[PDB]
């Protein structure tokens, strides 16, 4: 019934925000839409002033994305966390000027032995066709990474294409199946959600909106 | 499918004392393919199993500091297990906690040289079945599980 | 910062320096009190960078050394003694003029809240009661009564980040009426979660057989601690 | 007697001597290793083949890993008492409304003898003559539900009107050997995506057993809406046991 | 001709501490369920763009500068449809006192000093006050004109002075956290001070490990040659080049006053894709030691390779440059006996 684009995350850290101001860079447990949105929109060419291509992306496409645990060797591997205490040098005073501090220091999570599978989808109102997605999550124009830019990808980002009704039903042929999903579109036999603040609000940069996931337990 | 632990002590306590001889001789584990004494001794305990060589050359070996120099004791009803190798080694009161630091520390070969000299300096009483499992596996696990017996006997007592 | 149009925006303000002095405490409505007799009240505040289910207790349990949750939510304890519990909880953690931390959660409970305070006051108690047997003996670990390296607050973190998933989980969906068995479970897996992190923490140095002394020492009151958790 | 309960099961150590009986929480959650021991092979086959229809209904691995592993390694007492939780009360040998593989109710001019149960001591013409008698004097709880099983479904249905197993009559069963007995029955048991592969669990499927939904007289049954709890513990016969005696031997 | 050049560096380091935290306790991370001791991402960066070679390479190549003359034309039809020309010609003019690409850094922010002339002129603002009134972001403009393909390779300095959102400078090299391919044995250093007047002691500990690092990083090529102002993809190969040079050699300062591991990377493999990835899953099961770690994270690595590079799509031109022979690797990829015939070999687009 609808066409679906499958993409696989996946690396040895993967950062994916929370609210903050300040220089604590937190983590959640799964990729972040501003995120995923970000990841998308970085493979296509998208400087960060074009207001427009970021909307017409934003509105074309929803994620649903599913966490995969991690079997080595016949064993069952959790997903850990990182804090990295990570300073700078050199960082910037204000806004405008040159004047600089001696050293300044933010924490930054990371997530361990993370692995991820996306079914993403177009919209009625999209702008934008899923063969363009493809196209450029085959050859990406920007670098792509999971979260930060210290994250690189050990698994190509484009795993398959195909079609159903669910999101649900189009994460079932890929493995490994059982795990968590969360989804932007409801599922019939689901009712829990899980509150985020995942939405970034183009016209006004780097600011967010609540929103809520669907959450098809595995 | 596993060794018989108690049923080879036993072997060894009745064997007669030019068998128990020619096998005191040995001055490392694999010596023991020298001697006829040995294979004639681990034959029934399943050494044709390749499984089960390299562990029965460790047990024969420890086994090999004296006729009765490891003195077998039951576990109480009460304990799930009995008194394991670093306790009684403590227990002995004349083991030396550098000797445990330098044995584990040992590679390999010459680990189980160091261990006879200890058990044939201690003596020790211990549950023989308890310690065959160990020398079964005897690796990073069991030789930190060792030292830290030891030190918490040590402690205690 | 709305991203909205409107007719007026402000640009910026005037302050000075302005003192003076409360002496008493006023009975605000919207936070809750802790109370210490060596006679000291003083409104809740967020301290350390704990997970929020350590708090929990602070929030919705009263206690006269005691407790007084805000006026607000007893008023809803009493008027509606049948109702479920879904609370709003906010604050900041600070270092003078500087943010440290920002905090917001919308805590869940099922009915028995109003009355039986008790079991979340134990479901809390022994979260950290985990927590502070492992804290105490890679303590051990790391002084004596030494390893040469500090571990415990790392593991402290790994430790209440799994809590996350495990606790919270409990206050809101645990059933206050007959509660023993959920709370038997929380407290094994908590159990095996700190023989966990103190073996993963101390693994890389029980190579050397100095450590391992001292690794043995620090498992004992590990276990000390753990085995006077179990009722 | 329940079956998941009190002990049944009778057994000597793999190595050891002197038979004991055991529950099969002792069997599940221990290192011991097991062997059953019976006078009979059909009825240790009977036996083993109840044993692994319970672990099969009670606890399925999840996974080729989990399967691996709980071979390799008992469970603990409380996931034990978790799993066998919500199937206690269709085990009860005696029971008020729901009795062990027997219909309540049942109306018959006179007593069958134990002896039918056990297949071979009677039923034909010459075993009178070969057979040592007394057999089946009187039966353990153990021993009963035993042979209960065994015919409804190894052994040939007694005769007339009395309907063979699902299985037709007289199958042969094939089991994969382990070391124990633990392994064993851990060893037929079907994951549960193969469990699943095999018999999708519908609204459609009656999924209880026959002794707590009854199957219906002339009833037409699609093969296919016979859930697996149903069909692996199908009993196609009107029986019930009667009132048991006092202490004594099992004959 | 594919736009993402992969990195990939084996390199061990004896005894040290490259990288610690607020606690002096070395850098950690867990991968495939066992801990790694681990180099940021950001200390190695730091290793790079801090050095000299860097400073000879980059911060001292021609296309260093961006002459503002040159880009009269395309900034005025670039800026034609927010400003009129007077505006524009009158700022560059302020920031100066034949070409037709211009690097977007460039555009966004000339185009904030133009709007900021504008709204000069409409209050009638003498020029000697507005210059006052914005000394500071001129000279660093002037500053940020003359260090191009540092700021195209690196990105912006944490202090630049830019002002727009096309400022936000990112570097056309990304380098990830670099983690040791097997779990690690940390050892404790127990020192002491001794005091020469009073020699009759207070014990001091710092910890430290040697092992052998994976350092990954990619480069895109596209990004770079925009961020020059359109320059050739030879040009870009030519970076390119001294960023793999730097990556087997560089090592962070850290503690290696006491500890100097100066270690040169034993294997170094240049590889061409359309999609960046990491090899860091040869790893994801850590390497056990056999004869040192060094050999079987080499054979790890390139088995890894071997399994998965055609099925990940990594098909473009790849060669390896290393120093232990161990068994080869696929036919397809191409051996190099020094670094220098590898950047070679980079610096003509790979073959």
């Amino acid at each position: 019934m609808r066409s679906y684009l499958i993409l696989r995350l996946a690396g040895p850290m993967q950062a994916w925000g929370q609210p903050t101001f300040e220089g604590t860079r937190p983590t959640g447990r799964f990729p972040t839409r501003s995120g995923l949105l970000g990841l998308l929109g970085a493979c296509l060419g998208i400087q960060r002033d074009d207001t427009s291509s970021l909307q017409a992306l934003s509105e074309s496409v929803q994620f649903a994305v599913r966490c995969d645990e991690l079997i080595l060797d016949d064993r069952r591997v959790s997903v850990t966390g990182l804090r990295d205490y990570h300073t700078v040098l050199g960082a910037r005073e204000d806004y405008r000027g040159l004047k600089s501090h001696e050293t300044i220091q933010t924490w930054r999570e990371y997530l361990c032995d993370a692995s991820f599978t996306v079914a993403l989808w177009l919209t009625p109102h999209a702008t934008m066709v899923i063969s363009e997605l493809e196209k450029a999550v085959l050859k990406p124009r920007y670098t792509p990474y999971l979260g930060r830019r210290s994250c690189p990808l050990t698994h190509p980002l484009f795993l398959g294409t195909c079609q159903a009704s669910d999101p649900q039903k189009a994460l079932l042929n890929y493995e490994p199946v059982g795990g968590d999903i969360y989804s932007e579109e409801s599922v019939t036999g689901h009712h829990l959600k899980f509150t985020a603040r995942d939405e970034p609000m183009i016209t006004l940069p780097r600011q967010f909106a609540s929103r809520e996931w669907y959450v098809i337990k595995g | 499918d596993e060794i018989d632990a108690m049923a080879l002590y036993r072997a060894w306590q009745q064997l007669d004392n030019g068998s128990c001889a020619q096998i005191r001789r040995v001055s490392e584990p694999d010596e023991l393919r020298d001697i006829p004494a040995f294979y004639r001794l681990v034959q029934p305990f399943g050494w044709e199993n390749p499984r089960h060589q390299q562990a029965l050359l460790r047990m024969v070996f420890c086994l090999s500091a004296g006729k009765n120099v490891i003195r077998h004791q039951d576990k109480k009803s009460e304990q799930t297990t009995g008194i394991s190798l670093g306790r009684a080694l403590a227990n002995s009161g004349r083991i030396n906690e550098r000797r445990i630091f330098q044995l584990i520390r040992a590679d390999r070969t010459a680990d189980m040289v160091q261990l006879r000299r200890l058990l044939t300096h201690a003596e020790p009483v211990l549950d023989w079945p308890l310690m065959a499992r160990m020398l079964t596996w005897w690796g990073k696990r069991e030789r930190q599980q060792l030292l830290e017996d030891f030190v918490l006997t040590t402690n205690k007592n | 910062c709305c991203g909205q149009e409107s007719n007026l925006r402000y640009t910026g303000f005037l302050k000075e320096k302005f003192t003076f002095t409360v002496n008493g405490l006023w009975p605000h409505p919207h936070s809750p009190c802790l109370v210490t007799v060596k006679v000291e009240e003083k409104f809740l505040a967020f301290t350390t960078s704990a997970p929020s289910w350590t708090q929990i207790s602070r929030v919705v349990v009263d206690k006269i050394n005691g407790n007084r949750v805000a006026a607000v939510v007893n008023q809803f304890r009493n008027i509606a003694p049948q109702s479920p519990l879904e609370l709003i909880m906010g604050g900041y953690r600070n270092n003078q003029a500087s943010i440290l931390e920002r905090r917001h959660d919308v805590l869940m409970f099922n009915q028995g809240w109003q009355q039986y305070g008790n079991v979340i006051n134990e479901i809390v108690t022994v979260g950290l009661g985990y927590k502070t047997a492992l804290r105490k003996a890679l303590y051990t670990f790391a002084e004596g009564f030494g390893a040469g390296v500090s571990v415990h607050e790392t593991a402290e973190r790994h430790f209440y980040r799994q809590s996350e998933l495990l606790i919270p989980d409990v206050l809101a969906n645990v059933n206050f009426s007959q509660a023993d068995e959920v709370i038997a479970d929380l407290r094994d897996k908590l159990h095996q979660l700190c023989e966990m992190l103190f073996n993963q923490s101390v693994a890389p140095y029980a190579h050397h057989p100095k450590l391992i002394s001292t690794l043995a020492l620090a498992r004992a009151t590990l276990y000390k601690h753990l085995r006077e958790l179990k009722p | 007697m329940n079956l998941l309960i009190d002990n049944w099961i009778p057994v000597r150590p793999r190595n050891g001597g002197k038979v004991q009986i055991i529950n099969l929480q002792s069997l599940y959650c221990s290192r011991d290793q097991w062997r059953l021991s019976l006078p009979r092979d059909d009825m240790e086959l009977a036996a083993l083949a109840l044993l692994v229809c319970i672990g099969q209904i009670i606890a399925p691995a999840k996974d080729d890993v989990e399967f691996r592993h709980r071979i390799m390694n008992p469970l603990t007492e409380d996931e034990f008492q978790q799993l066998i939780a919500p199937w206690i009360d269709m085990f009860y040998l005696n029971h008020a409304e729901h009795p062990f593989m027997q219909t309540k109710g049942v109306k018959a001019n006179d007593v069958t003898p134990m002896e039918k149960l056990l297949a071979g001591v009677s039923g034909a013409t010459n075993c009178a003559f070969v057979n040592q008698p007394g057999q089946g004097e009187a039966l353990c709880g153990g021993c009963t539900a035993i042979a209960l099983f065994n015919q409804a479904n190894q052994a040939p249905g007694f005769g007339g009107g009395f309907k063979s197993g699902l299985r037709g009559g007289t199958p042969v069963t094939t089991f994969v050997r382990g070391i124990d007995l633990r392994s064993t029955v851990l060893l037929n048991v079907l994951t549960l995506p193969r469990l699943q592969k095999q018999f999708p669990n519908e609204s459609h499927t009656e999924n209880q057993p026959t002794w707590i939904k009854p199957i219906k007289s002339n009833e037409s049954i699609p093969a296919s809406s016979i859930g697996f709890v149903r069909g692996l513990f199908w009993q196609p016969a009107h029986i019930e046991l009667c009132d048991p005696i006092g202490i004594g031997k099992c004959s | 001709m594919s736009n993402f050049i992969n990195i990939h560096v084996l390199i061990s380091h004896s005894p040290s501490c490259l990288n610690r935290d607020d606690m002096n306790m070395q850098k950690d991370a867990i991968f495939g369920g066992k801990r790694r001791v681990r180099i940021s991402s950001q200390s190695l960066k730091r290793a790079m763009r801090k050095s000299g070679y860097y400073a000879q390479n980059i911060g001292e190549s021609s296309l260093r500068t961006i002459h503002l003359a040159q880009l009269r034309d395309v900034l005025r039809q670039k800026l034609g449809e927010r400003f009129d020309q007077k505006i524009i010609d009158k700022t560059l003019a302020l920031l100066s006192g034949s070409a037709d690409a211009v690097t977007p850094w460039v555009v966004g922010e000339i185009a904030w000093f133009c709007e900021q002339v504008a709204k000069a002129e409409a209050d009638n603002l003498d020029d000697k006050k507005l210059l006052k009134v914005l000394k500071e972001d001129i000279a660093a403009i002037r500053v940020n004109l003359q260090q191009g393909v540092d700021i195209a390779l690196s990105g912006r300095m944490a202090t630049s002075g830019m002002m727009t959102e096309l400022g936000k400078v990112d570097g056309a090299m990304s380098i990830a956290h670099a983690i040791t391919t097997h779990q690690v044995d940390s050892d404790i250093d127990w020192f002491t001070a001794v005091d020469d007047l009073q020699e009759q002691a207070h014990l001091g500990t710092q910890e430290f490990s040697s092992g052998v690092f994976y350092r990954y990083a990619n480069i895109n090529l596209a990004q770079l040659q925009e961020n020059l102002g359109g320059a050739s993809r030879e040009q870009a190969l030519e970076i390119a080049t001294h960023v793999v040079h730097m990556l087997a050699t560089e090592v962070p300062g850290a503690k290696q006053r006491t500890y100097a591991a100066f270690n040169p990377a034993d294997m170094v493999m240049v590889n061409f894709s359309d999609m960046p990835l990491s090899m860091a899953n040869a790893f994801e099961k850590a390497v056990k030691a056999k004869d040192g770690f060094l050999q079987p994270s080499i054979q790890a690595f390139n088995q890894y390779w071997d399994r998965v590079a055609n099925g990940y799509g990594l098909n473009g031109a790849a060669a390896q440059f290393s120093l232990s022979d161990v068994d080869p690797i696929t036919a397809q990829v191409k051996q190099m006996p020094t670094l220098e015939q590898l950047k070679s070999w980079v610096r003509n687009n790979g073959e």
